[PDB]
């Protein structure tokens, strides 16, 4: 999960030589998807990005209290200032052929928290099993193998 | 599984993880998005049951839905996306791209398309490459409005003898929408070979996107200075106009609509102005992006967001209504204790002129919540009842 | 047990929407034999319905599997239900269908001339 | 950084979820509906300790 | 294999429009009052001003040779010979719509998969375009 | 749209559109079928002019009867300049048997 | 209610999901585990003798 | 615009400078 | 806080002013010797006072001190904040950031986002996975999970400095790409 | 809890780089970016490696040890 | 409102209806009474359309 | 010599920076591609935990001796733990080494990397050696101990590419640019206003001439003289590993060499 | 743990509408947040 | 729980070769080669020096799924041109541009001396 409800399973993992890469050779810890973004209206992720990534760059905690007069066009100047875009994207390229991206790519630092909802904590499966005492059917429960 | 196109006969491909995968087309049907949702598979146990399984309950059979006559499946999320940016007018794609985007088709008939362009460069355009995935004899035609045999815009759609002639696809094309391409495959050539189109179009865009790119970002989202200064002369004349309309009933000289009493009609007055200031400052908006911004690129594919979407993330948030009015007054005549009595500002009950680039105040911030804490609940009551009621 | 804040609703759980709302012949007969319609007065569709076809392929593909004397030329195919899509595809399948009316008298049907469309 | 605010019974940890009760010994008046025969009713929650 | 239509058109105005690739022409012939053309033009590979004279002609082959797309396309090799040696935009493309403009008018509609062409003038020397799959060469 | 006439000149039929045209024109047989249509075809009109008081054009029907058309046109290669070889009679013969072809209740009595 | 219309019921598997833009529309891509464990009885014919020989 | 950082360490050492 | 007649100013004014404040970081860099100025100081000597919800309906509460307290160009990005245009403050909020709760305080720009995807969060930071207690070692709790390398979070809000958030993280520092890179 | 050995997306080792990090915060009253950029650290995703960083096992050794001998 | 008419040249013309909303449901009288039009007056409640005015 | 061509821009002892021009975009690629992954290199492969009295879990500690890079300049030599003749392990295809740490002191004792130690007989490779970056002396800090506190534990380390983990990867960060001014125009560059604004030039832009806002685009032009970096981990020189993945590149088309000769010969 | 000590609970038989914030709910429970369960509005946090 | 060996990527199994040739009958004179256990890597490779020879009509590939360390290629020659000799032509000017590659960065680093 992000820090806005951006919850989501993992789809695939790729090793780094698949997953794209900015000129710098900085590859992303972690892609997601565009159109999760303005369908929800969750514009404090991207800012949340702008900020984490001026903060990485200054080496200064950014703060991020809901009612200060804090901007984007801000953020957008010390960014340009260290040296990048000043709206956060970054020029990558292709991990498979090496072609640079035709889009340029929204990129940066992210606070994500790891959800407890682990897939071996949840998958289930059960051909025969232990039937109940009452109705003589399959049992409650993946604990128990039930159906 | 509230309607029986949750309840779906696939066939089992063997992976090696430990989750369920299917074809992303499907997920618009069952309802499901992969934010840790489950689905259960049940085995047959007898090659009758099986075999009815197969020839009754299988994908390609259920692309159209009874419900409503039009295909419940269809090409959706960021493949809708890609293939609005496939087939544009700008996208000319290289020959050592068209030979792999030419392959990823199972069921390619193995000749090389001619290209668009001859020389002095062999480039395919998109148009081209994607009608590879369109199998032959189908034939489609749609007009938007303003659309002619020229199109200067190049909206409509026109497919003749299995080739795009002229049209961008979109999510009146391949969307989950009557009189698609899906639909006009699925009842004039059959289920499997419009399985197979799903397959051949999800397989060439998700390519395409992979060695095109997109994207979105915080600079989708902002509109220029002179744009936004618009934006804040309209809220700005909305605020006079409602200061105009609150002297006026203050004057008591402002007549009552029928039906209703001065202040319903007070009430009603300012809600509707409001409402077409938000309007108005998003149209504004919508209209000051351009073809570089992402949002825009996604609204017009129609894939996922709005025009009400960039209207709050660019232009303005608007009016927050609880139980179909305005912020009703909690305390005694006011709505917060930062305002004084009997205050009938748009501010001080519940409009947030304050895009959300730009962020909130506190008190539109309370009132924003206010008003997420009615969708919440009205959802969940509304799921209730309406399962109750389906049952 | 668990407790987590991911709202997973109770499916078949519509009792506590339940318990929230609580307060507010002439032709036929017997069993003789009219039951049994004859072929030349049969009111009932000649194209085998998507239903009986699915039934049809589930029985054909049964009593292959269960061994039973094959009646087409096979090329090498070994699921049963792909033979029995063949053996209807060319009519060698030697079944009959009853399409049951409501009053409780039946149509014999061959599959043999049964036309399948779909 | 452990603050304290819970019980310890049979082992487990156990916190006291705050009630959210009406006042006690306000006066407050409410509408009943157009076919019951009262028109409004007053009442006080008397509560003394 | 013979050219269907040969032309020369001065272009009036380029409409770039709302797109970073493609422009929309309208040209008028020089020879021909009552023929004109709209042609979309992938500007980059073919960069064209307004108040230019092009060279136009619609085509059904390349060879020289006479016609005996059903053939796959191969890259150019090095030696062949062809019409498109002798132009600096070739297009292929399908006829989809013949309407009559008027009693004496037709006008030809062209898609090189996505880029459009109206052709109208009189018929006594648009009536070799029927229903085929040709090639536009345009030189400057 | 649907009115022909062989016998008057305001609504006559372009003798161009098929093989038998330039001599079809002044016929009765011919007239008192297209007039049966007509008849038939403004009966049918009247009809969903009073089933649908708003006159919505687009209604949920069976069968998509332009993309069969399509289909025809492109597959037999109707280039819309050479003249049919359809006499008029058998189109109405089409038609009409057409509909007797038809058949969603298979009972053979009166009510059925 | 929860025993006649609405029953457990074996030979059933239950995971969360994800999507795979590479598998076919009619397509599901099944775990090995949830393979390993879930059984279907395939009688043995003389068109698969080999086959379910091999298997077993 | 003001700055959007957390740096409490620089005003720590400012104030025990004051001090 | 409390806003005073103050007839030195000519205006409302409140009572709190940077004495105290250098006071309480005197008192606040002492305790990580001067005399102790601590809350009941604040509560005591009239600076500060409690305000339920009854007394909410009889008073008149300002944003900011620095906008709405004295008596009144602008940046094209900063939202409009607006001073009521009326000073007759009796009382001012200390900082509106405090209206949050504890795990909603989690959210960096909560203002900035649709109200519900800041519900989502706030029941979902609770679902987070990271170190609770520094003796986790010792405990037999029934389930817990502890991240290997939990970091403090780098765009983070001034009000969990004192929820002890960056002492006890709840996440990682992830290189996000926000792109469709493979269609998964 | 402890700093991790490397960069989780490039791979830089900077196990050995925390404890020269706090000596520079420490004595020489650096700011953390400088103090973060005289390491060879130029990359923000070695940056967060450290800046983000925070020390759980000075909490968790003060604690006495299970078994001692 | 503005209701479909069909036009004496042949098309369907847009035409004005001044149309009366009414709070309360009454069919008993209401349709009985001179200068409107009972044949299309319509009730927001079947019930009283079907207890007065017929159950198909 | 015709082929490619080599211009270097800087060079250390953990860091290069080359151009590398006249080749094709594959070819450059898939150099990136193997020296991320495809390189051998040597690091911890099991840990087997004598005792351990630490705050911090075991596996922990396993993972983290795990990531240390060691010195693997003679790993060609090496062999192969899964193509040895061994049951487990032998000195040929492994490297054994052993870490024992105690809590003497009053204060906190820093568990460092350097305090790996080799018991195996290497046979004069220069295999097996923590790698030392810092100017202090002390290695990779494994972990922290307190009075009282044991740690002795035994490491085996094998070879592997970093296509099975990313513990046996010398690659680190590799930058990767072609064509900086957008001459092929392989990006359309977002912008607000003006693309030339917004967007910052590169590091690379001086290397190149600008556009003249006035030629034609050039289709007939390819991609061409990349800018590469690599940031050696220490694991291997920052050159070793430039050569090393082209000598592994080698290899893998020389697999497809003898697969396609055997095949075709049958 | 901090949002557990904090939380307060509402009992639901009653013609109010208490799943709703009220406005003089500000500064004294939390604007957002609730669980998204059956008892949303109910379970307020301060 | 289900997760593959990681070793899986770059091993050969038991009973499966190293390449796997299918003479496609779709179109003349084409084949279809499935590399077993490679990546990306070598793909773009081959795909590029196959479009390089002048009598290869057509040439690409594919990773049919990204868990399955495995790609198809399939080449189209010249008639009379065998594509297992376009692609043995295809590898030999690998190795001899990226020998030179070899050959070039080595005695350029060991023409640089202020390590
Ligand atoms: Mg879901
Ligand atoms: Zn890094
Ligand atoms: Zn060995």
């Amino acid at each position: 999960a992000s820090r806005h409800g951006q919850k989501g399973t993992i789809g695939i993992t790729y090793r780094r030589e698949d997953m794209p890469f900015t000129a710098e050779g900085i590859v992303p810890d972690l892609i997601i998807n565009p159109h999760a973004i303005p369908s929800r209206m969750t514009v404090a992720h991207l800012i949340e990005c702008l900020l984490s990534k001026v903060a990485a760059l200054s080496g200064n905690e950014g703060d991020a209290s809901p009612f200060t007069d804090i901007t984007v066009e801000g953020i957008s100047k010390l960014l340009r200032e260290h040296g990048y875009q000043s709206r956060g994207f970054e020029v990558m390229y292709n991990g498979h052929t090496g072609k640079k991206l035709m889009a340029q790519i929204f990129f940066g630092p992210t606070y994500y928290q790891r959800l407890r909802h682990m897939v071996d904590d949840k998958i289930h499966a059960r051909a025969r099993g232990p039937m109940q005492v009452l109705t003589r059917q399959p049992v409650e429960g993946r604990s128990r193998d039930g159906g | 599984s509230l309607h029986k196109m949750s309840m779906m006969a696939h066939r089992v491909k063997v992976i090696p993880y430990s989750t369920f995968r299917l074809n992303l087309s499907v997920t618009s049907p069952y309802n499901a998005d992969f934010d840790g949702d489950e689905m259960n598979l049940h085995v047959p146990q007898s090659e009758e049951t099986r075999a009815e399984l197969s020839q009754l309950c299988a994908v390609p059979l259920q692309i159209v839905s009874p419900q409503s006559n039009k295909p419940c499946m269809g090409i959706v999320q960021d493949t809708l996306c890609g293939i609005r940016k496939l087939t544009l007018r700008d996208t000319f794609i290289e020959l050592d791209q068209v030979l792999n985007m030419l392959y990823w088709v199972p069921d390619w008939d193995g000749v090389i398309p001619t290209p668009a362009i001859i020389k002095p460069k062999p480039l395919w355009s998109g148009k081209q490459i994607l009608s590879v995935a369109i199998p032959n004899g189908i034939h489609l035609q749609r007009f938007d409005e303003g659309t002619t045999l020229l199109s200067p815009k190049d909206n409509g759609m026109l497919i003749i003898d299995g080739q795009i002639i002229f049209g961008v696809v979109e999510k009146k094309t391949v969307g989950s929408s009557n009189g698609g391409l899906i639909h006009v495959v699925t009842r004039e050539k059959g289920p499997q070979v419009c399985a197979k189109l799903f397959g051949n179009i999800q397989k060439v865009v998700n390519f395409w996107l992979l060695h095109n790119g997109f994207s979105t970002g915080i600079g989708d989202t902002i509109a220029d200075g002179p744009t936004m200064r618009e934006i804040t002369e309209t809220i700005a004349e909305a605020k006079k106009k409602v200061l105009d309309v609150t002297k006026e009933a203050q004057a008591n000289l402002l007549t009552a609509k029928h039906g209703m009493t001065l202040r319903e009609s007070f009430e009603d007055n300012v809600v509707r102005f409001l409402n077409e200031a938000r309007d108005k400052a998003g149209r504004l908006a919508e209209v000051n992006l351009k073809d570089l911004n992402n949002v825009k690129q996604m609204v017009m594919a129609g894939s996922k967001g709005s025009f009400i979407n960039i209207a709050q993330m660019s232009a303005c948030v608007g009016q927050q209504s609880v139980e179909g009015k305005r912020i009703a007054f909690g305390f005694v005549d006011r709505t917060l204790p930062h305002f004084s009595k009997d205050d009938y500002s748009p501010e001080s009950k519940g409009f947030v002129e304050n895009s959300y680039l730009r962020g909130l105040t506190p008190q539109e911030f309370f009132f924003h919540a206010m008003g997420g804490r009615e969708g919440l609940i009205d959802t969940a009551v509304k799921t209730a009842e309406t399962g109750y009621i389906q049952r | 047990n668990e407790n987590f804040e991911d709202f997973d609703v109770e499916h078949f759980s519509d009792e506590e929407t339940y318990e929230e709302k609580p307060q507010f012949e002439q032709i036929r007969r017997k069993t003789l034999k009219e039951k049994a319609i004859p072929k030349d007065q049969r009111a009932t569709t000649p194209y085998m319905t998507k239903y009986e076809r699915a039934r049809i392929l589930g029985t054909r593909a049964l009593q292959i599997s269960m061994n039973a004397p094959v009646f087409v030329d096979l090329e090498g195919e070994t699921d049963p239900l792909r033979i029995a899509m063949k053996e209807l595809a060319e009519k060698k399948i030697p079944l009959v269908i009853r399409r049951y009316l409501p009053d409780g008298s039946f149509e014999d049907w061959s599959v043999e001339e049964l036309i399948v469309d779909l | 950084f452990d603050m304290g605010g819970y019980f310890i019974i049979n082992g487990s940890e156990k916190v006291l979820i705050a009630q959210e009760r009406s006042a006690g010994n306000i006066v407050q008046v409410f509408k009943k509906a157009a076919p019951s025969p009262i028109s409004h009713v007053a009442e006080i929650r008397s509560a003394l300790e | 294999s013979n050219t269907l239509f040969d032309d020369i058109f001065q272009v009036s105005e380029v409409d770039p429009g709302r797109y970073n690739k493609v422009c929309r022409i309208e040209a008028a012939s020089t020879t021909q009052d009552q023929c004109k053309l709209t042609l979309d033009i992938n500007v980059e590979l073919f960069p064209v001003a307004a108040q230019d004279s092009l060279t136009v002609t619609i085509a059904s082959s390349l060879n020289l040779e006479d016609t005996p797309a059903t053939r796959s396309w191969r890259p150019p090799q090095a030696g062949d010979r062809s019409l498109a040696d002798d132009y600096d935009y070739v297009m292929y493309g399908t006829a989809y719509k013949f309407e009559e403009v008027s009693k004496d008018l037709i006008a030809v509609y062209y898609s090189f998969g996505g880029l459009l062409m109206r052709l109208e003038g009189n018929y006594r020397n648009l009536n070799n375009l029927k229903q085929e799959n040709a090639y536009l060469l345009i030189r400057r | 749209r649907y009115r022909v006439d062989l016998l008057n000149t305001d609504h006559t039929l372009d003798p161009s559109l098929l093989e038998s045209g330039s001599e079809i024109l002044g016929d009765l047989k011919l007239q008192v079928l297209l007039d049966e249509e007509y008849k038939q075809l403004v009966k049918d009109r009247k009809f969903l002019r009073e089933v649908f008081v708003d006159g919505e054009a687009n209604w949920p029907l069976p069968v998509n009867i332009r993309r069969i058309i399509q289909n025809a046109q492109q597959t037999f290669h109707i280039d819309h300049t050479k003249p049919s070889d359809l006499t008029i009679k058998d189109i109405v013969l089409g038609v009409k048997d057409l509909q007797e072809n038809l058949l969603v209740l298979r009972g053979k009595n009166e009510i059925i | 209610r929860g025993n006649l219309m609405g029953k457990r019921v074996d030979f059933s598997a239950r995971t969360v999901i994800s999507g795979d833009p590479n598998l076919e529309l009619d397509q599901v891509g099944v775990p090995k585990s949830i393979a390993k464990t879930l059984t279907y009885p395939e009688v043995v014919t003389p068109y698969n003798i080999d086959r379910l020989t091999q298997l077993v | 615009n003001a700055s959007p950082f957390i740096k409490r360490d620089r005003m720590r050492r400012n104030f025990l400078r004051m001090r | 806080f409390i806003v005073e007649d103050d007839e030195s100013l000519g205006h409302k004014e409140l009572k709190v002013r940077k004495g105290h404040i250098a006071k309480l970081m005197a008192t606040e860099y002492q305790d990580i010797d001067v005399e102790e100025y601590t809350w009941s100081s604040l509560l005591n000597e009239g600076l500060v006072e409690y305000i339920d919800a009854e007394e909410e309906e009889s008073i008149l509460i300002a944003m900011q001190p620095e906008d709405l307290e004295p008596a009144e160009d602008v940046d094209p990005a900063k939202r409009i904040r607006v001073s009521h245009h009326a000073t007759t403050f009796t009382h001012c909020e200390i900082h509106p950031s405090m209206i949050l709760g504890v795990a909603a305080s989690i959210i960096p720009f909560p203002d900035h986002n649709q109200s519900p995807r800041n519900t989502y969060q706030s029941a979902m930071g609770k679902q987070a996975m990271g170190v609770f207690l520094t003796n986790y070692n010792v405990r037999m709790d029934t389930m817990a999970n502890i991240l290997y390398y939990p970091q403090k979070p780098l765009g983070t809000t001034r009000a969990m400095e004192y929820l002890k958030f960056r002492e006890l993280p709840a996440g990682q520092n992830a290189i996000v790409a926000i792109a469709c890179y493979s269609g998964y | 809890m402890i700093v991790p050995v490397r960069c989780f997306s490039c791979g830089k080792v900077v196990g050995d780089k925390w404890e020269s990090y706090l000596n520079l915060l420490q004595e020489d009253e650096l700011d953390e970016g400088t103090a973060l950029s005289r390491l060879g650290l130029k990359r923000y995703c070695c940056r967060r490696m450290i800046l983000t960083h925070v020390d759980l096992i000075e909490k968790f050794l003060r604690y006495n040890p299970l078994e001692k001998r | 409102y503005d209701r479909k008419v069909p036009s004496p040249t042949g098309e369907y013309v847009k035409e004005p209806e001044w149309v009366l909303e009414t709070d309360g449901v009454n069919l008993s009288e209401v349709m009985t009474v001179p200068g409107i039009d009972p044949t299309r007056i319509y009730t927001n409640s079947f019930i009283d359309i079907m207890e007065v005015l017929g159950i198909e | 010599s015709e082929g490619p061509q080599v211009k270097i821009r800087e060079a250390s002892k953990d860091n290069v920076d080359f151009i590398l021009s006249n080749v094709d975009l594959a070819m450059a690629n898939s150099l990136r591609r193997v020296m991320i992954a495809e390189i051998p290199t040597l690091a911890i492969d099991s840990v087997e935990v004598e005792t351990n009295t630490t705050v911090l879990a075991d596996e922990f500690i396993a993972h983290r001796l795990g990531l240390i890079p060691l010195q693997s300049m003679d790993i060609e030599q090496l062999e192969y733990s899964r193509d040895c003749f061994c049951e487990d392990h032998c000195d040929k295809c492994s490297v054994v080494l052993t870490l024992q740490a105690f809590g003497e002191s009053e204060s906190t004792t820093n568990v460092y990397s350097k305090d790996l130690v080799i018991v195996s007989n290497l046979m004069g490779r220069n295999i097996g050696h923590p790698i030392i970056q810092d100017k202090e002396g002390n290695g990779v800090l494994i972990c922290k101990l307190r009075k009282g506190q044991e740690l002795k534990l035994t490491c085996v380390a094998k070879k592997g590419i970093a296509k099975e983990h990313a513990k046996w990867g010398p690659a680190a960060a590799i930058e990767f640019e072609y064509d900086p001014w957008n001459k092929l125009k392989h990006t359309d560059y977002w912008y607000e206003q003006d693309s030339a604004k917004e967007w910052p030039q590169s590091k690379n832009c001086e290397y190149e001439d600008p556009p003249n806002e006035g030629d034609p685009f050039d289709y007939k032009a390819q991609a061409d003289t990349f800018y590469m970096n690599v940031e050696s981990v220490g694991s291997i020189p920052v050159d070793q590993v430039v050569v090393r993945g082209i000598d592994t590149l080698q290899k893998k088309v020389a697999s497809i060499l003898l697969a396609l000769t055997q095949m075709d010969q049958d | 743990t901090l949002s557990h000590l904090r939380r307060t609970n509402t009992p639901i038989g009653k013609l109010a509408k208490p799943r709703q914030l009220h406005n003089t709910h500000w500064g004294l429970v939390c604007p957002a947040e609730t669980p998204e369960g059956q008892a949303c509005g109910l379970v307020k946090n301060l | 729980m289900n997760a593959p060996d990681r070793f899986e990527l770059f091993l050969l199994g038991e009973g499966e070769s190293k390449l796997k040739i299918d003479p496609d009958t779709k179109a003349p004179n084409a084949v279809v080669i499935t590399f077993e256990k490679e990546d990306h890597t070598l793909g773009n490779l081959i795909r590029a020096e196959l479009l390089n020879d002048r009598k290869v009509l057509f040439a690409a590939y594919k990773v049919e799924h990204p868990f399955f360390a495995r790609f198809k290629l399939r080449i189209q020659t010249t008639e009379g041109y065998d594509p297992k000799d376009a692609l043995k032509n295809a590898c030999n000017s690998i190795i001899n541009k990226l020998g030179a590659l070899k050959t070039n960065f080595e005695t350029e680093w060991n023409l640089q001396t202020l390590a």
